[PDB]
Formats: structure tokens, sequence, C-alpha cells
């Protein structure tokens, strides 16, 4: 229905998981309660 | 640490002087973490070092 389902794990990504349903969690651009500051620099990764 | 008893002592029914034979391992065996709950102590010590 087009939610992020987060999954709450702090798992290591490796890039095997490319072809599978999950996401790295970095890039969603949610706005989180109290981490602003992380995600106002994970906005200087979008492409121009 | 945590206190581990001595199973593998008491079913090879070795000498122990106590009655529930406990060690005192120093440290967590810590598998399949990202961050080390055991490094993460000594950067609170450092912290308030």
């Amino acid at each position: 229905a087009g939610e992020f389902e987060f999954s709450g794990r702090n798992e290591k990504w490796d890039q095997s998981l490319y072809l599978s349903e999950h996401f790295p969690a970095l890039f969603s651009d949610v706005p989180l309660a109290g981490a602003n500051t992380i995600i106002a620099i994970m906005r200087l990764f979008t492409p121009q | 640490g945590f206190l581990r008893t001595d199973d593998l002592a008491i079913a090879a029914n070795f000498p122990r002087a106590s009655r529930n034979p406990q060690t005192y391992i120093p440290y967590t065996n810590q598998r399949g973490t990202v961050t080390n709950e055991f490094a993460s102590r000594f950067r609170t010590i450092v912290a308030t070092l």
C-alpha cells in the first residue's frame, strides 16, 4: 500500500541485500523526531 | 561479565570445593552484534574520564 515498514534491527548491510526488498535506512528521507541532524546531513547526498 | 555454572565438570564428576561450582568469566560472548556491548562500556568510561 506504500508505507515504509521499517525493521528495527541493527544489522550490517551487505550487497546481497541489494536484490531483496530491503533498503538502506539512511536514504529514506523520512523526518525522525529527535534525530533531525542525521537526516539533515543525508539531504546532502541527493542527486542534482 | 557473568557467572557460569560448571556444568561440564559436575557431569564429569570433577573435584570442586563448593556447593554450586561457579567461576566468573570476565566478559560475555558477543556474536552477531554491530556495536559491541563490551566495547561500548569502555566508551562511557572514557567519556566519564
